[PDB]
């Protein structure tokens, strides 16, 4: 099984590649423009680094789709300010360039495992966002923050249509704030790591304040990467072909917190940490979609999966690794 | 005495008016296309031919100027090189009006640089134009004091007033003939280039007084001194210097005081990005600043 | 009395100053982003919050203004519609300062239109803001004469002076309460829209006096009245009217006189295209004109 | 013999089409975006109007090249002010779009008869501009008036190279101020009619002045269209294949005049004309490359041609027709 | 700053790469079909060898333009006999293939630093060839040696037009007989090294005669590569953006010599050299554009540059290195 990861040089690429290389029947083709995040797999016999950029290359990516069996496109900009500061580039990369890769899979009859986004639900009023039943709610066109949500949704619909009409084999997945070791940089155009926890950990690391937009009462769910990657690994395995044509939220709905509470949890774990003294004093909380909890019935059904790691162990492990790998001279 | 004049800005306008009041016959005025007076409008109104070529250092213009047969040439804040092939056409020579106490501050924007450097005085100099730019012998020089509260625009008006006073007596003197000029001593000269946006960038590790002078040097209508709050640019339009924290850190938000390498700088008024001007306290809130 | 003010341009600046001198508490100023004074700079300097949204007719702004609890609202040359949901927030009402003898010249650019139409008088009017724009009852109106040699800029300064005089006494009067206002008679109203470039196009078949008024109406710093020599645009910056040829034809080139439907128009100064301003005789040569 | 005229709706198109239809073995395909200048041939059995525009069409022009035997591309902007006001458009149309047509001829092995320009010689100091021997002289790059001259010259060199290397059959021709009935409008992008005489006749017609740039002492040669079109017709006939790979000036070197003299000749012919009273009084001469006389040895040799019409008859005939066809209500 | 050198495997590539790698903020991408001339930089962390050929590759070069910030296209044939023996190939490579690279820069808004040629001035009669004022003089079309000069000039004009119309950031440079260590081979299609000194040194090395075409009275200027590369390095630095849209002659106008004198200077330096005995006796001078001196005011103004090395030190250093690196067994 040849697995093509586009945008391997990051969080998901790292953790997914580790997982697949444990198993004896995977060849991982990791496409990216750099390899610093995964440099320890470069010498692995079943890892294959592929030089590339999905905006520049046509034929090279197309080739690698043909060569491989399953494809995971992880290249996208999901930086909120960018939705308003550089909307066209968000659209071009996240929509147009990924659409080309989708069409390569259709053409060579390959399976695609596509990262949809939890942002597709928008201001959905269900308490549990359900992939198969929840209505998707966005604001008017004069609220440009929604361009990312709606681009990703239209891409889902296009995948769905290729599936219905052209026999594309797909699974869509929606990560909810995955977190752990080897988080993407905040401005890396790679899907997967919780931007909210990376930002907060960064605040503590830099000694900048934690912004609570309107008191930080908006609630989010957070998912350990060990749980998340286990689910994604099962989607790849696709026991019984039970993931075919499915849309699967991957998150831990019991790991719910407002940004305020997430703030306090991180701070507690931080102040307790043996390396805390390398970092500045706490600059403080700064007052400047109200809920986003996944239904995980689809993951229960298709993957026989449920999350095993509590909030506190994921927080602690995520923070610990981040602090330990910070370069203190830079 | 007939003359060909190169002029721009308020200094250009007052120089033309002074030549006219002194009885000079202005055959043509060379200026530039664009708060100050327009030399072109003044010329158009006085019925004096006016040209605004981007570059006169070409035989087309040498010949046009030669045909005008100037006895003398004057440069009043013209911004481009007027090469010798042109200046040598005037038997009585060429004279330039420069806004500094030459030999100090030769070059560009002496109005702003003297404020940047916290000078307590500056002046206007009328000098002969020689091969080397701004280095010719001095016909007369008039000093003015720079007050602690002067900013670019108030100093500009003082310089223009001094220029009017200087020209009113020196232009008739030149009309009478060569004046024994005062040589500039090269070892005492200083030269400045055109200011780039980087030259008005506030670096907080510097003394508050130096930053305050920078604010004064490019205050409105000039572009303003600027800095960043992370990735957000802001401009400091007016400031005040105040007599134990990281430079650049916020000491207080009302009034808005920023710690400097020495002392603190109060941002009295400023704006965030291309936003509107506001009092420092409001700017602090706009920028998300806290003590 | 607390107030929220909408203001721009010189009229905006003097209106704010007059409110401050009359003891009003200005909670916020709404203005616009861009030779006149800057309302934003004045607000920033006086420490008054200032906002420049492109459009305030939205609940976001209604709520922000409601929170400021103005007793009264003033509009001093603000250029956009301020809808009733905002104006009704002020129990004492909303008042607008308009540059004409209302009901004549409601609408845009009354300064220019009164010159275009050759009026011999104009004025400033402070009136209540009602549903219908520029039609509310008059608190006071002050007339000024328009002199034959006034142009847009000189008339502008006269209007500002009249506005200062009017506000100095009427603002304190409003502070004391409702004033018996003078109704505008709709049958006597006239309304003008924003001027387009076409509105300053000189058509030579018209009387020289009418064209002369057009030149005066948009003289520098306004865009200038213009025409074409075939396919070449030129601007007439200043003119003179003179007392038997095709309209638009050149009567003489020095001075440059153009035959009109009646009389002739001398182009005293003007420019060809985006070229510099020059005397009419030079402009004639530049444009290739001959008698 | 199928003759493809691109830009038929003008002076050369009219006179050439008339000439070829006199002969029994020509089918004329006249390509253009309008037909008002040639509307009297639309019903002719051996004329074929073709809708087209050389900047818009690719395949349609290509087709018509394949269908035909010989091709005459007459579409170009040669309006001097345009060289400086719209240089890019002059380059794009005159060079780039004509180069495509050249390459169609190369590809389908068709003969091309290409209008080079007398402007190629530039400031050549020979008294007689010689196609085979005269050096070409232009000003520096900071004198943008030369962009037209140099674009046309490079096109000649490219034609020459296709001829040498790829067996393209070509003849290049250079008209010198052809004139007669049915002159192009001054801003029509069609080669052939003397812009200097059209302008002057226009001055008289409109009652505008005649501009003598620096006294109008620069000398030009003027050629009756009956002479010119006879030469072009012989190039088409190509007796003995004697025009193959040749460059041929077509002008009358004895019809030499400064702009001043041309001015006076036109004015004399004008004042004498029975319809002169429909036009305004003379607005006068207005003071505001010094010689351009063709060598015609190549035309003598290849075409056995020499010009037969004197200056005065061409002037008179050209003016007469212009005045008679002016619409006096518009 | 990512600098893309196309045709790095030569004289300029070597000396430029050395210079940029001294500075800490350059990444050099050196594109070529071989690496023997620069093999000592292959292991440098900030040098990146790129396999390529500008006639074969489309997308690969395009990619590298997008990836980089500034581009220096040094691939061109400037071998005089080739202008007449293989004119089409000179045109195709020097004009057509470089035009593609120009258009890549336009498209991705990259800066281009383009080697124009001193041959553009042709038979200009100014004593000092001035980039902004000198007229360009070439012979008739029947003198095919001028195809190189005119191809390069048209390319300059096209660059100029992209600059005016499409916001291309460019600087054009014109080298005048740069010379020093690591000269290009005489038939390498890479711009930069004086073909006249390479030929002469070759004559001495081989024991062939020095050809003085008509007595070798034609005068040329010669420039040490340390001076030349310093100038080019400053164009890259572009202090104050003062090189934007500029055309800059880079030569030493005081290093003037006829071919005869250059001959005698080389011979003197040769006969004096400790390795002279490895080379044959002097075969002698053989009798078989008259001046080409640059104006350097643009380089003075934009770069604050003036040449520092005298004729004799450049001659000696150039010869010395050549002789020392000759393979005496081959």
């Amino acid at each position: 099984m040849r697995v093509l990861i586009l945008g391997v040089n990051g969080f998901i690429g790292n953790h997914l590649t580790e997982r697949l290389l444990r198993e004896d029947h995977y060849e991982v083709y990791g496409l990216d423009i750099g390899s610093d995040a995964i440099s320890r797999f470069l010498n692995h016999p079943h890892f294959h680094f592929v030089e590339g950029d999905i905006s520049i290359h046509s034929e090279w990516i197309e080739y690698h789709v043909k060569k491989c069996d399953v494809v995971l496109p992880l290249v996208a900009i999901a930086t909120p300010i960018e939705y308003t500061r550089n909307p066209l580039r968000v659209f071009e990369l996240d929509f147009e360039e990924n659409l080309r890769i989708i069409r390569y899979c259709v053409k060579y009859r390959k399976r695609i495992i596509f990262p949809s986004t939890s942002e597709v639900y928008g201001m959905c009023s269900d308490k549990y966002f359900d992939e198969d039943h929840s209505n998707l709610i966005v604001g008017p066109v004069n609220k440009p923050r929604w361009i990312y949500s709606v681009s990703k949704q239209l891409l889902d619909r296009v995948i769905w249509a290729y599936g219905e009409k052209e026999g594309l084999q797909f699974t869509l997945f929606r990560p909810f704030n995955w977190m752990g070791p080897r988080l993407d940089n905040l401005n890396a155009a790679r899907i997967g790591s919780s931007r909210a926890i990376t930002q907060l950990i960064l605040n503590l690391v830099e000694g900048s304040p934690i912004k609570l937009i309107d008191g930080g009462k908006q609630k989010r769910c957070f998912t350990d990467i060990r749980d998340g990657i286990e689910a994604l690994y099962r989607i790849i395995e696709n026991a019984g072909n039970r993931c075919d044509g499915e849309i699967i939220n991957i998150g831990n709905p019991e790991n719910e917190a407002s940004i305020e509470e997430l703030g306090e949890m991180l701070l507690a774990s931080f102040e307790k940490h043996p390396l805390r003294h390398h970092f500045p004093p706490f600059a403080g909380f700064r007052v400047v979609v109200e809920h986003r909890k996944p239904s995980i019935r689809n993951a229960h059904r298709c993957l026989d999966w449920e999350p095993k790691i509590d909030m506190q162990e994921t927080i602690d492990e995520t923070l610990d690794f981040f602090l330990r790998t910070v370069d203190l001279t830079d | 005495m007939k003359t060909v004049v190169f002029a721009y800005h308020d200094m250009g306008c007052l120089g033309i008016e002074a030549l006219l009041a002194a009885g000079y016959e202005i055959s043509a005025i060379f200026t530039h296309t664009d708060f100050y007076g327009s030399v072109a409008r003044l010329a158009a109104e006085r019925g004096i031919p006016v040209y605004a070529p981007d570059n006169v250092n070409h035989p087309l213009w040498v010949e046009r100027i030669a045909q005008l047969s100037p006895d003398v040439i004057f440069s009043f804040y013209y911004r481009h090189l007027i090469y010798d092939e042109i200046l040598q056409l005037a038997p009585a020579g060429a004279f330039n009006l420069h806004g500094s106490l030459l030999p100090k501050y030769r070059g560009r924007a002496p109005l702003n640089w003297v404020l940047v450097n916290g000078e307590t005085e500056t002046g206007v100099t009328l000098h002969r134009m020689v091969k080397r730019a701004d280095a010719g012998a001095i016909v007369a020089q008039l000093r003015i004091a720079i007050a602690p509260d002067d900013i670019a625009i108030t100093l500009h008006h003082k310089l223009c007033h001094a220029a009017r006073q200087l020209l009113e007596q020196t232009l008739p003197a030149i009309k009478h003939g060569n004046i024994l000029e005062i040589a500039q001593r090269e070892n005492e000269a200083t030269c400045f280039g055109r200011r780039t946006p980087d030259d008005s960038f506030l670096e907080w590790h510097k003394p508050a007084s130096v930053l305050h002078n920078m604010v004064r040097a490019v205050a409105d209508p000039w572009p303003g001194a600027f800095s960043y709050v992370g990735n957000q640019k802001f401009t400091v339009w007016s400031s005040r210097v105040h007599p134990k924290a990281q430079p650049g850190s916020v000491i207080s938000v009302a009034p808005l005081l920023i710690a400097c390498g020495d002392g603190a700088l109060e941002i009295v008024t400023g704006q965030a990005g291309d936003g509107i001007t506001m009092q420092g306290s409001q700017l602090a809130q706009t920028l998300g600043l806290v003590q």
